[PDB]
């Protein structure tokens, strides 16, 4: 499967480009989808190449991109009628079919999340600038939704985050904190015994030791619950 | 070692026999007021025989000691408990149990 | 976007391509109060000078449009 | 008493020469009791008719895909009921009892029709892609029901409806099903004769396992004939290239491949019976 | 407080997510969970929860799940899981049954009556919490069950008479709160059986005249559906218990009446319809068409079942309430919408729902009614742990006990009737789906979809029919690990070898791409190594590869004693056309040097397996010579079978193996004393391959071969009178003497 | 076996090589080419059997140059040729 041009000259006569209907069904869809997959990719390198230690840190374009970002993978919403909802969620599902396929940004979108060596958020802020260091719940929360959305439709890539164990253990915190993305994991899909089994005996112990120390969120027992019987195939199994 | 603190008299020598069952209504605490178990809200009550190990060492003893009819006030030190791994779920890891039983009939 | 045309530094044009949309007269300025769209235009009416015109963006989606805002750079009265 | 095999013998009397006074109840009679017109609301759509619910769930549930098509009996039964409620089909009067025949039957499949069923019965094709099951047999002889002598609305309807919503995998689907159907396939047959001693001695099973399925590939080209019946053109010509939708095929020339087929396979059965004197009735039934 | 929180926040959504966190923990049955929480909730404690009027409704929902998921959850999904199932036994109170109740014969009560289906068994246990076990089974005990049955429908009493009232203030919130867990708490005991006698009637007496005349929300209708589909299904198992009353009287009936006429050339010889044709061919020809004078007793049953009915029952009040539900208003959650339509369609095709309940239905003696419902206790048990990693113990446990059942060799139509088949297929598909290394190796699964399944059922061209159907899924995944090949090589494989073991018409529905794909996994093994049992990696053990591939086509392509000419020549063009062995006699060809292939395991046989190579290519030529075209058995003029004949005499190398076959390793192994070595050496029975493929292929069509050969096993010939000491070669070289019936010819 | 770009952190490092490679790659198209013309007044036209139009993939911005080895291995937006990014495309028949 993996060839190469070369012919110098004249190569193989029996050999020609067949196109392929671009044009429609993808269409502007996939246009946006590729344009926009380049401009996070270019914006969040050029981030992150500057967020190497402390010209400045932009901010005001961090929150447009991310404020564009969490209007593009929107839930369809209830209130609307069955086809135009169905529409709607398949056109969802090939963007983010498309976005994990392609350039994956969600493996670099966690080393964006990796920074959390300011654990202050006063020090760093002011040692790198001015204000950020708190929008970091928006990132969290709107790409922990991104990638439950993501897994949601036909079990995309469920072994893919469960493969990141040691960055589950680093998303098992309890440090200005939001549960979503386990929770959300927890909920979407089993898929392989791991996403259901490598939550060990530590991992849960942790888990109660968040529930303790912190006080009654009443979101915890919501993942406790999907961490039992998850679609109904955890009949013993 | 038992510590019983008899509430209400009983027969004053009736002691249970090696092949007999004590008919109790106990409901048995937790330090700290926490009601772990109770057997008089079942409406149904306790049969054991004494000697074949099918209660715990420290219920055993303590029938031992209260007369027919003898309503009691039992506790549990650690050492006649469910052990330092505990009962699972229900009884925490090295703690104490206070009983009250009232021994019913004896057959 | 600076367009010279030297074969080595090639320009962009789905930024910049534009697609108009239904123009109006002054005088139809709509906004009786209130008003969805409910357009009353057949289309393909050819845009005649002083008609009130719309821009969108055949990639961004969006319309142009002059913001509330200021500043931009720039030290005047001017949007 | 112990292997009283009775309780499953009765099972062949009871399952089809008692269904017959069943099958001639209901049908039509619920299908007219459960749409009295607009119900009774005593109040704009008038709550909507409840078979309208029913098509209306049915086509929704065909538009949830799965890439795989389920075996829901609901399907089964109530595709029959419309089929048995739309086909309540010597010398009469030529021109009053024929047409009072044909107004009959153009009123039963407006009432079906009326309520969105030509979109359930194309949505239900497009989803299986070429999967030869029930389901696909079941709305199929829905659809021959509902096009029985070539109404022009239904046509009209399942025209606009392919243009507007460019379903390519419709098309794609039925020539999935047409390249699935089955043949006579002598060597089926040559194994089938030489069966326990001579002929179905051990009669465990009396599967044809020869011609497969004809009753649903005569239910298909029947379909597609009553697509086209009238001479409405309109279909032959979308039918031949779709040039609405970005891929083209040609059901007209796999409808030719077929004939091929079937016309090989019955020139090799012949030239089999060749040179023999006597036409046994198994050769006679696959024949026929 | 409690009734506090009906105005506080941030507590009830707590303490409702807590109860929804204890009723999930103890899901979908289970032992520890389920008695460690009946110690923070008790009875009482639920009682007095279940009764208070002014309790919010987030908390009424949450305490009657708990309560339904800890005390009443496990014996109720059994009967929901065992409902279609209409095993009924024999007994003097069986037959007793009456389809109608009296001659007034109007509807009848649907619950009110006598049933005698096999049921599972009824045990709960006590908490203790001062014992020993009580935990294994016997699930979260007994809540009381006299004071449920009559609290219940005292405050649903309460409940309808607040509804007909139609008050602005219900128990809970909306009306949801106050009717969605009394009908679910009711449903679930309806479904436990426990409402029986004047309670049911006294049940109908209120929901009848009933609480369907008023207005309803979505759940209630739903769960009122479920109501009704349940006393349908009870009217099912009323009408399937009467035919079995008829189907016992009149076969016994007809059983003296086919009896007495046995004899009493002739009309036909009667077919031997009396004798040898008294099977299911004689129930299909013994029909009430036109057949003596039993036939009216037939007949008015026929009319007594198909009355429409058991319009004049429960039928026509359910028709039209729906259609009034329909009516109303249009109809949201699709799963209500399609629970209707069924429901709707249930009642206009009762014959529909007869002859689906026909089939599964089964007359069990009352001998083994024990023995029975035993065997059901451990289906049940298996369904439950259906679709682990320490579960697999209670599975091979269950297993286990089935094996030992008089019930499964007795009644193998039972067996296949209960469908284990799809539970065992399931249970293996989620077992080894997944790739990488099947993580829970233990292959029971396999043993039990073979051994006395397709075994002591002896198929009755049903099982192994039925068995058939999954055959490419068991050749596909040829995993490893069973011990029945010894070692590993093949799990599946056995049970494809007895899916097709003796059933000729089988081995002819076999198609040609099952057999391409098999001649392409045995292809697939072309290599060769000198480690002692490897297969990728890690030499550690020194004690079959194709050959397990070339046992299975040999049983797909010989059936009794005949050999299939449609398979053989697939398989034979197949096996020419892609080389397998690598034969060093023939060193430029593909393989099959048979002259050089032997001697070399033989000396490579005491050398640092064994027996592995030889066994291999033994199987390759017995597979050959059973391949080969019955030498003028059926048919000797011509077509297809000298073009086979000359095909495998040309592998000139194959027309001489006297050199092999009569070959002197004979070994007398045990001699005078010791030395049996049954692991390595070649077997007795390892040149009835080569006998095989002679009298197969070329056989002694003149005397001057005998002759030229003079004894046959000569050198075994000398071992055999050496052996006038026994327990060694003498044991099967017997055998192998015997099957060397070639002399007499 | 379209032509595609590598990705997986291999792109945007090495970021030249073309792999004339297909599969899944196909349907979840990574693989895909936007094509812009020299004219800027009526740029999209129908376009006849033979004009030259630069191209750009969709992902990385590296736009399609040829090298002098008679093979592409891209080039960069800011960098490219004159002859060897026209593309111009080729009608049924060969030899000009």
């Amino acid at each position: 499967i993996q060839r190469k041009a070369i012919m110098h000259h004249e190569g193989h006569m029996d050999d020609g480009l067949n196109l392929s209907r671009s044009q429609h069904e993808e269409s502007r869809t996939a246009r946006v989808i590729r344009s926009t997959v380049f401009l996070f990719n270019r914006f969040i390198r050029g981030l992150d190449a500057l967020s190497k230690k402390v010209i400045d840190l932009p901010i005001e374009s961090v929150s447009l991109s991310l404020q564009d970002l969490i209007g593009y993978f929107h839930p369809p919403d209830e209130h609307l009628e069955h086809e135009d909802k169905q529409n709607r969620l398949r056109a969802l599902k090939n963007r983010q079919n498309l976005f994990q396929e392609e350039g994956m940004i969600n493996l670099v979108l966690e080393c964006i999340d990796r920074l959390h060596v300011y654990s202050s958020a006063a020090h760093f802020a002011d040692v790198a600038g001015r204000e950020a260091g708190e929008s970091w719940k928006s990132i969290l929360n709107s790409l922990y939704e991104l990638l439950a959305a993501l897994i949601r439709g036909n079990r995309k890539n469920c072994a893919q985050f469960s493969g990141s164990l040691d960055w589950l253990i680093s998303r098992l915190e309890r440090l200005e904190a939001s549960s979503g993305i386990l929770e959300v994991l927890h909920c979407v899909l089993v898929e392989s015994p791991e996403a259901l089994n490598i939550i060990k005996e530590g991992h849960i112990k942790s888990i109660i030791s968040l529930l303790d120390k912190h006080g009654r969120n009443h979101k915890v027992l919501d993942v406790l619950c999907s961490l039992c019987v998850c679609h109904g195939v955890a009949v013993r199994s | 070692g038992v510590e019983i603190e008899t509430i209400s008299p009983g027969d004053g020598r009736t002691f249970p026999k090696k092949g007999q069952t004590c008919v109790v209504h106990y409901t048995g605490m937790l330090q700290n007021g926490k009601k772990f178990d109770s057997s008089r809200d079942r409406n149904k009550p306790f049969k054991f025989r004494i000697g074949k190990q099918e209660v715990i060492k420290g219920f055993e003893e303590g029938a031992a000691q209260m007369s027919l009819g003898q309503r009691a006030k039992l506790t549990c030190t650690p050492d006649v408990a469910y052990g330092a791994t505990g009962h699972p779920g229900v009884i925490p890891p090295n703690a104490t149990l206070i009983f009250d039983v009232e021994l019913l009939n004896l057959e | 976007e600076s367009t010279s045309n030297s074969k080595n530094v090639p320009p962009d044009l789905s930024i910049c391509t534009f697609v108009l949309e239904q123009s109006l007269s002054v005088r139809a300025l709509q906004e009786m109060l209130a008003n969805m769209k409910t357009a009353q235009g057949g289309g393909h009416r050819t845009l005649l000078y002083g008609h009130a015109i719309l821009l969108r963006h055949s990639y961004s989606g969006m319309y142009l449009c002059c913001l509330s805002t200021s500043r931009s750079s720039t030290d005047k009265l001017a949007f | 008493p112990r292997h009283r095999a009775v309780n499953l013998f009765l099972q062949g009397y009871e399952k089809s020469w008692i269904e017959t006074e069943e099958h001639y109840f209901e049908d039509k009679l619920i299908e007219d009791l459960a749409k009295p017109g607009a119900e009774l609301p005593e109040e704009a759509m008038k709550r909507v008719d409840p078979l309208h619910q029913l098509i209306l769930l049915f086509s929704r549930t065909a538009l949830t895909e799965k890439c795989k098509l389920e075996e829901d009996f609901l399907y089964m039964a109530y595709a029959d009921i419309m089929a048995k409620s739309c086909h309540d089909e010597e010398e009469v009067k030529s021109f009053e009892e024929k047409e009072m025949e044909k107004q009959k039957l153009l009123y039963q499949q407006a009432r079906l029709h009326d309520r969105g069923a030509a979109e359930m019965v194309l949505q239900t094709i497009s989803a299986s892609k070429g999967e030869t099951g029930p389901m696909v047999a079941a709305t199929l002889k829905l659809g021959i029901a509902i096009l029985n002598g070539g109404n022009s609305t239904v046509q009209q309807k399942m025209l606009d409806y392919l243009k507007e919503k460019k379903d390519v995998g419709f098309f794609q689907s039925l020539a999935g099903l047409m390249q699935s159907c089955s043949v006579l396939d002598l060597n089926a047959f040559e194994r089938q004769n030489k069966a326990e001693g001579l002929g179905m001695v051990t009669e465990e099973g009396s599967g044809e396992k020869v011609l497969q399925d004809d009753e649903f590939t005569c239910d298909l080209f029947r379909f597609l004939q009553l697509l086209c019946e009238g001479h409405n053109s309109d279909f032959q010509n979308y039918l031949r290239t779709q040039t609405g939708n970005n891929t083209t095929v040609n059901i007209i020339i796999s409808t030719v491949d077929y004939l091929l087929r079937v016309q090989e396979s019955i020139s090799d059965f012949y030239w089999y019976y060749s040179g023999k004197d006597i036409i046994d009735e198994q050769g006679q039934r696959n024949f026929s | 407080d409690i009734l506090e929180l009906t105005e506080q926040e941030e507590l009830l959504q707590f303490h409702y997510h807590t109860l929804r966190l204890y009723s999930a923990v103890c899901a979908l049955g289970n032992h520890r969970v389920a008695h460690a929480l009946c110690s923070h909730v008790d009875e009482p404690q639920l009682l007095y929860a279940i009764e208070n009027k002014y309790m919010p409704g987030l908390l009424r929902a949450g305490y009657y799940d708990l309560l339904i998921d800890i005390h009443l959850s496990s014996y109720a999904t059994a009967r929901l899981m065992m409902n279609n199932e209409f095993i009924v036994p024999m007994t003097e109170e069986t037959k007793s049954i009456t389809l109608f109740p009296d001659e007034n014969k109007k509807h009848g009560l649907p619950g009110i009556g006598l049933s005698t289906s096999l049921r599972p068994r009824m045990r709960f246990s006590s908490p203790s919490f001062v014992s020993i076990s009580n935990d294994c089974y016997q699930y979260s005990p007994e809540f009381p069950l006299d004071i449920l049955k009559a609290k219940t429908i005292q405050m649903l009493t309460e409940a309808v008479k607040e509804g007909s009232l139609h008050a602005r203030d219900p128990v809970g919130g909306t009306t949801e709160f106050l009717f969605v867990p009394l009908i679910k708490l009711f449903y679930t005991l309806l479904i436990m059986g426990i409402f029986h006698n004047e309670d049911l009637k006294h049940i109908l007496q209120l929901i009848e005249p009933g609480l369907l005349q008023m207005k309803l929300p979505e759940p209630v209708k739903l769960q009122m559906c479920l109501l009704l589909q349940y006393l349908c299904d009870c009217q099912v198992r009323h009408r399937i218990e009467a035919i079995v009353a008829f189907s016992d009287d009149f076969v016994a009936k007809l059983q003296d009446n086919q009896r007495f006429r046995y004899n009493e050339l002739l009309d036909f010889h009667e077919d031997l319809m009396t004798h040898c044709g008294i099977e299911l061919d004689e129930d299909g020809s013994l029909d009430g068409s036109n057949d003596l004078t039993i036939r009216g007793r037939l007949l008015d049953l026929v009319e007594k079942v198909t009355y429409l009915k058991k319009c004049s029952s429960l039928q026509q009040l359910i028709s039209e309430t729906m259609v009034r539900w329909a009516q109303e208003s249009v109809i949201e959650d699709p799963e209500l919408v399609r629970a209707m339509f069924v429901l709707l369609h249930r009642q206009y095709d009762g014959i529909g729902g007869l002859v689906r309940a026909l089939p599964k239905t089964y007359t069990i003696n009352g001998v083994s009614v024990e023995d029975t419902i035993n065997l059901l206790a451990s289906l049940g048990q298996i369904r439950s742990l259906l679709s682990g990693k320490e579960e697999e113990k209670l599975m091979i446990r269950g297993l286990g006990d089935i094996m030992n059942n008089k019930v499964f060799y007795q009644h193998p139509n039972l067996m296949r009737a209960l469908g284990m088949h799809e539970t065992v297929m399931e249970v293996m598909v989620n077992v080894l789906g997944g790739g990488e290394s099947k993580e829970i190796t233990f292959p029971k699964m396999v043993a039990n979809c073979c051994r006395f399944l397709c075994y002591f059922c002896r198929i009755s061209r049903q099982n192994q029919k039925a068995m058939f159907d999954h055959l490419s899924y068991l050749l596909e995944n040829s995993s490893v690990g069973l011990a029945s090949p010894a070692m590993r090589g093949s799990t599946p494989l056995d049970v494809a070898a007895a899916s097709v073991m003796d059933n000729n018409e089988l081995a002819l529905a076999l198609r040609e791409p099952d057999l391409e794909k098999v001649v392409r996994y045995l292809a697939g093994c072309g290599l060769q190594s000198c480690q002692m049992l490897v297969s990728k990696g890690y030499p550690d053990i020194g004690w079959v590869e194709g050959e397990r591939y070339l046992d299975f086509l040999r049983f797909a392509v010989f059936c009794n004693g005949e050999s299939v000419e449609e398979n053989a020549n697939v398989v034979v063009r197949l096996l020419i056309r892609r080389p397998e062995c690598f034969g060093p006699a023939l060193r430029g060809e593909g393989g099959n040097g048979l002259l050089a292939a032997m001697e070399e395991a033989i000396k490579i046989a005491e050398d640092p397996m064994g027996n592995a190579i030889m066994t291999f290519y033994a199987a390759l030529i017995d597979l050959l010579g059973r391949c080969a075209p019955e030498m003028h058995l059926i048919h000797a003029g011509k077509g297809e079978a000298i073009r086979i004949r000359s095909i495998l005499r040309s592998l000139g190398d194959l027309v001489g193996v006297i050199s092999i076959a009569f070959q002197m390793p004979t070994i007398a192994k045990d001699g005078k004393v010791v030395e049996p070595d049954m692991s390595a050496g070649f077997c007795p029975d390892h040149k009835a391959a080569m006998v095989l493929f002679l009298d197969r292929v070329y056989g002694i069509e003149v005397q001057d071969f005998l002759l030229h050969l003079l004894e046959v096993g000569f050198l075994p010939d000398l071992r055999a009178a050496a052996s006038l000491s026994a327990t060694d070669m003498a044991l099967a070289l017997n055998r192998y003497l015997c099957t060397a019936v070639l002399p007499l010819l | 076996e379209c032509l595609t770009v590598p990705s997986g952190e291999h792109g945007e490092e090495q970021r030249r090589t073309v792999h004339y490679e297909g599969g899944a790659v196909s349907v979840h198209a990574r693989s895909l080419w936007r094509l812009e013309t020299l004219r800027v007044a009526w740029s999209g036209s129908h376009i006849r059997w033979g004009q030259p139009f630069r191209l750009r993939h969709v992902t990385t911005g590296k736009y399609l140059s040829l090298m002098e080895d008679k093979n592409l291995l891209l080039m960069d937006k800011e960098k490219a040729d004159v002859k060897s990014t026209a593309f111009a495309f080729r009608s049924s028949k060969e030899k000009l």
